[PDB]
């Protein structure tokens, strides 16, 4: 029977907010919300923090400062809001999901000090827990006295009633539970770690525990990079206790357009002058590889999977692989590792690993007990980590025959649908793959076929768009150029590098054009039905035959190259030159 | 009577919930349908020829009868399920010296997407695909251990060094509860074609009990009634899944009608 | 002075006030001006600069360090309350002293130095998740909803036991979130093993980093860290007030020394 006047005031004033407080039109858009809201499997209603701090910014800095302690009023207020307004099932639970907060904190920010403030923090997620109901307000009877212990909210552990309604009754340790009227909520634990860009190098991030409810349980999934607003809370644990990050919202991490005047004068202008750079794809690639020496058609392959082509959704709801697939193969040396390497370093998303590695992730996701609870959990792995980005695999001529499966549907679907110990789901993987690997004995066998040189599956084979091999040549000439460019790199320890546009810039120059979604014309269109006449007319001969892959690989590859010089539309000379690519990269067998 | 504050609290008062249960008991007899035949006498007959103790109700039935009964079951169906039970086994020891009661003809048919918390605790129909089953499995019991030398209670554990003070004795049960005391489980799922599209289907578990032991085979189409409710589950204080209490089941002939 | 102490307040925060203005290698005021630029409210100091300048303030400085440095962080302040004499910071200067008497030796230690500042070279091993340790707990009665704080109980927490409002039974419970929180920290770190003569048994060590220095160390890594040495009772039982004569040890750090 005690009031917080606080509370109190700050229900009314955020009733207020939904109730009077209006769009740029000067429609209340929470009622709106609210209309919308009043489906079915539709709870958490949307709110800009911003606006309610115009509304009365004493209102959002005091929600701000005691998020947890308003935030039943909320939910509340927004249950009278939403029942009188329409005719909303008369109890489903209701929420309030804040958005709009610039207060974007990295994991190492988060303090005791602030448990309860609301916040935004944004992360990659790790591996996430099944759903499961969860009490909220507990419903529980004395054995002795049988006076029903209504609504004892429990503090996410099993709390039994402290004492007995009856006053009379001390029974203090029989308090029965009623399955049925104890108020109860879906909740699922998740596991979020930081992101590359905020983590030191070298360093371990800070892992952290969350819980989803509402419709932020499925919101997300594992492996994804999301942003999340809520508040962080102590937990008590086996007066031990552990914080947990419960996220109201969930939202992912982060048009051309708006990226250009987004984009600073300075990188605009540069951008622009990249755009109508042309040479810029072999620049670019010496750029990007200044300790290389020849081999510039695997340079030139790389970019364009670093560019990669548009997807398509067909009508029929079939996708159609935007980024690509490439393959190295090559004798011991010869930088395929620092290929990988290079890669990685420029790009974030790019992330490395090797065919070697034994974790229980295999480089996806995997159905795992936890170490603790004992249940299972999607752990994700590095694949789902590059979700939209790239992974340099290591060895993956030594790969395990599980993760060989288990990439090849990947791949071949573009997603992972993973199902064990009764646990089921599915996540999108759009993943441009690097593949690293060795001939059998070392070297390339080039008199035998790509099939004897290599033990990848033949799926493997047609599912990678493009096959680099890497031969050590008795040519001298090569390998004093080779020990001409080592040495100077180390003699000159820096400044070796030829970078004639900045790695930035680079990235910029990607992220804008990435922006684009190039078309075929129909002059690309014949252009590339001759093209692949001409390859069908060859027909090999090739270590591997040509099928409607090839193709698919070249239209892609196409694509990327419009996406190179940011046209809407491909050209034939895009074309030829992907043609260029891909015959030059048909090694036929030498025998 | 009718129009308490809650249904549920409504039939917890005994004045209605003895008024129902005459009323109900008055309908076990006076149901004569238009057929004219004394259907319930009829079933308690067919019953008692072998004693099967599970009685098959239409909610149309009760609705256009008792009309208040059968609006209150969905809002008051553990209670009236029970009311429904004692007097059908009033009515076999009667007529011939337990008797459970199975509810069908539900007007409304769900989905396993579209069910929500909105039918927390309430019996609802759908139909589905049997994707698993088990054994009859002989009882869930939950046992909590009063603490050896301190005012402590140690959870609910699942069966089929106190937090407190870190006493090490043996502990005595403070209480202990069973519940499905003998029960068989299944896992059901949307059925093909019902897809949301790329959504993987959804599942959901069913708990039957003698009413409807082994009422169906792994893999198969059926409409089921039951129960949505919470529960715990075998597993720091054991998890509360949320099952449906098989309550009616109904097969798909065919699987295509 | 305050008792079982040679330590006058005033007299030796202008001691360590001019000792900040005062100095040769003044680079103590430099980095007050790259403070009052950055921000960072923390000054690490050499505790033998203390020691050349003034070595009874660093004796005074060893014998009393829990006592001895809110003075220092008085005159601290006080001085960035003079230059820059207006700023804007989410909490005032903070002194993190290091350096000061290498007992290196860690297997040799005695009680001696209990609550005596000691700098020590070693390898982190172990670490752990910061534990968010009470400082005020929130309490409310259960039948009437009467709020209430009780804030730091002496380590452990004082049960009302009775309400306020309506002063029924015990039914004053504990809120987690509304109560208010510290960070902190454990580390169990291992002797320096080259340091170690004989090395039949390497000694191992707790630490303790409160509030913040939090996470600055991860596990492997040889660092010089400087901190109160301390010991605490253990309880027989937790139930039960007896304790052991035998007392457990732990460092509660002031700095690390990177290394
Ligand atoms: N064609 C080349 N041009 C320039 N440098 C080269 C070339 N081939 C090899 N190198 C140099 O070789 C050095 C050693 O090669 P590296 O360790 O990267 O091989 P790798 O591709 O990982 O080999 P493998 O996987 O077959 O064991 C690299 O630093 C790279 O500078
Ligand atoms: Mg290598
Ligand atoms: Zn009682
Ligand atoms: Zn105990
Ligand atoms: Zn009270």
């Amino acid at each position: 029977e005690v009031r917080d006047e606080v509370a109190e005031k700050c229900q009314k004033l955020f009733l207020d907010f939904l109730e009077e407080f209006q769009s740029s039109d000067g429609e209340i858009k929470y009622l709106q919300l609210a209309e919308e809201l009043i489906r079915p499997e539709r709870n958490t209603l949307v709110v800009s923090f911003v606006d309610l701090e115009q509304f009365n910014q004493q209102l959002s800095t005091t929600i701000q400062e005691e998020f947890y302690r308003v935030y039943p009023y909320l939910c509340r207020a927004l249950k009278t809001f939403v029942k009188d307004r329409k005719e909303i099932p008369l109890a489903k639970d209701f929420y309030v999901a804040f958005q709009d907060l610039p207060t974007r904190h990295k994991i190492r920010e988060l303090t005791s000090s602030r448990i309860g403030l609301l916040t935004r923090i944004s992360g990659q997620v790790v591996r996430t827990h099944p759903v499961h109901p969860e009490l909220v307000s507990g419903t529980f009877l004395c054995l002795d006295c049988q006076t029903v212990i209504r609504d004892v909210e429990q503090q996410f552990k099993y709390t039994q009633p402290n004492i007995c309604r009856n006053p009379v009754c001390a029974n203090r340790r029989r308090f029965l539970l009623d399955t049925n009227k104890s108020r109860f909520v879906d909740f699922q634990k998740v596991r979020i770690q930081e992101t590359q860009a905020e983590l030191p190098r070298g360093s371990i991030p800070r892992s952290l525990e969350v819980i989803l409810r509402a419709e932020a349980v499925e919101s997300a999934q594992a492996g994804d990079k999301c942003d999340f607003t809520g508040t962080l809370i102590v937990v008590p644990d086996v007066l031990s206790y552990r914080l947990v990050f419960l996220a109201c919202c969930v939202a992912p991490t982060n048009t051309a357009e708006s990226i250009k005047n987004q984009m600073t004068v300075k990188e605009w202008e540069k951008v622009f002058e990249m755009s109508q750079d042309k040479n810029l794809y072999h620049n670019l690639c010496t750029s990007l590889f200044p300790t290389i020496h020849g081999n510039d058609e695997v340079k030139r392959g790389v970019l364009l999977m670093l560019f990669g082509g548009v997807p398509k959704t067909t009508g029929e709801g079939t996708s159609l692989r935007g980024d690509i697939n490439v393959c190295i193969v090559g004798d011991p040396s010869t930088a395929k590792s620092q290929f990988l390497k290079h890669v990685e370093e420029f790009s974030p998303r790019a992330v490395y690993t090797s065919g070697k590695a034994s974790s229980a992730a295999g480089l996806t996701a995997a159905v795992v007990r936890d170490e603790e609870s004992h249940e299972f959990v999607i752990e994700a792995g590095a694949l789902m980590l590059a979700d939209n980005g790239v992974c340099c695999i290591d060895e993956f001529d030594k790969m395990d025959v599980r993760d060989q499966v288990a990439i090849h549907e990947a791949m071949e679907q573009q997603t992972i649908s993973i199902t064990k110990a009764g646990v089921k789901a599915t996540l999108n993987a759009r993943t441009s793959i690097l593949a690293a690997a060795n001939p059998i004995s070392g070297h390339y066998d080039r008199s035998k076929s790509l099939k004897q040189n290599i033990n990848l599956s033949a799926p493997i084979m047609s599912r990678f768009d493009l096959f680099f091999i890497l031969v050590d040549e008795c040519n001298e000439v090569t390998d004093y150029a080779i020990a001409r460019r080592i040495v100077d790199l180390h003699s000159r320890i820096e400044e070796s590098i030829d970078r004639v546009y900045s790695l930035d810039d680079i990235r910029r120059y990607l992220l804008f054009a990435r922006q684009f979604k190039p078309k075929i014309s129909k002059e690309s269109e014949d252009f590339i039905v001759e093209q692949y006449k001409h390859l069908r007319q060859r027909d090999g001969k090739s270590s591997w035959r040509i099928t409607v892959r090839q193709l698919e690989s070249m239209i892609r590859l196409s694509e990327a190259m419009a996406r190179m010089h940011c046209c809407d539309e491909v050209q034939p000379k895009h074309v030829k030159e992907a043609f260029r690519l891909l015959n030059k990269s048909i090694i036929r067998v030498e025998t | 009577d009718l129009k308490g504050h809650s249904v549920r609290e409504w039939v917890s008062m005994a004045g209605p919930r003895l008024e129902i249960h005459h009323r109900f008991k008055n309908f076990l007899r006076t149901h004569v349908d238009s057929h004219g035949h004394n259907v319930f006498k009829e079933r308690i007959s067919d019953m008692c020829k072998e004693n099967r103790e599970s009685l098959v109700v239409n909610y149309e039935d009760l609705a256009a009868r008792e009309h208040v009964l059968a609006y209150f079951l969905p809002e008051a169906p553990a209670e009236l399920l029970q009311i429904f039970d004692e007097a059908a086994l009033e009515v076999v020891l009667a007529m011939y010296p337990h008797i459970h009661v199975r509810i069908s003809h539900l007007p409304l048919v769900e989905e396993l997407r579209s069910l929500r918390q909105l039918h927390l605790n309430q019996l609802i129909r759908t139909s589905g695909v049997v994707t698993s089953c088990t054994g009859v499995l002989p009882q869930l019991s939950m046992v909590k251990y009063n603490c050896n030398k301190c005012n402590f209670v140690l959870g609910p554990f699942c069966q089929s060094s106190c937090p407190e003070c870190q006493s090490a004795g043996p502990f005595e049960v403070n209480m202990e509860e069973t519940i499905y005391q003998n029960y068989q489980r299944i896992r059901i799922q949307e059925s093909p074609g019902k897809v949301a599209a790329g959504r993987l289907p959804r599942s959901k578990d069913a708990i039957l009990l003698a009413d409807l032991v082994d009422s169906c085979k792994p893999g198969d189409e059926i409409e089921l009634t039951g129960i949505y409710h919470n529960n715990y589950d075998g597993s720091g204080f054991p998890v509360f899944a949320t099952v449906i209490l098989a309550n009616h089941v109904a097969k798909k002939d065919n699987k295509v009608a | 002075v305050i008792w079982g102490t040679d330590v006058n307040v005033a007299a030796c925060k202008e001691n360590f006030q001019r000792f900040l203005q005062r100095f040769i290698d003044p680079l103590y005021m430099q980095r007050l001006g790259e403070i009052n630029v950055i921000g960072e409210p923390f000054l690490n100091v050499n505790c033998e600069h203390i020691k050349s300048f003034d070595k009874n303030l660093y004796r005074q400085l060893i014998s009393y360090p829990q006592e001895v440095i809110p003075t220092f962080d008085m005159a601290v302040n006080e001085i960035f309350f003079d230059r820059y004499p207006d700023s804007i910071l989410e909490h005032q200067i903070q002194v993190r002293p290091f350096n000061a008497l290498k007992t290196k030796n860690m297997r040799n230690l005695n009680p001696e130095d209990i609550d005596q500042l000691i700098t020590i070279s070693g390898m982190v091993i172990r670490t752990s998740q910061l534990i968010p340790e009470m400082q005020e707990a929130f309490f409310q009665c259960q039948v009437c909803a009467h709020t209430t704080r009780v804030e730091m109980d002496r380590g452990r927490i004082a049960e009302p036991s009775v309400c306020g409002r309506c002063h029924t039974t015990h039914s004053m419970a504990l809120i987690h979130n509304r109560s208010l929180f510290s960070d902190k920290q454990m580390i169990k770190l291992q002797e320096s093993p080259e340091d170690m003569p004989a090395g039949q048994t390497p000694h191992t060590v707790i630490l303790f980093a409160h509030n913040d220095l939090v996470d600055k160390v991860q596990p492997g890594d040889r660092v010089n860290v400087t901190g109160i040495y301390r010991a605490v009772p253990i309880r027989v039982n937790p139930r039960v007030s007896n304790v052991k004569s035998v007392y457990k040890t732990h460092i509660d750090v002031i700095h690390y020394r990177k290394t």
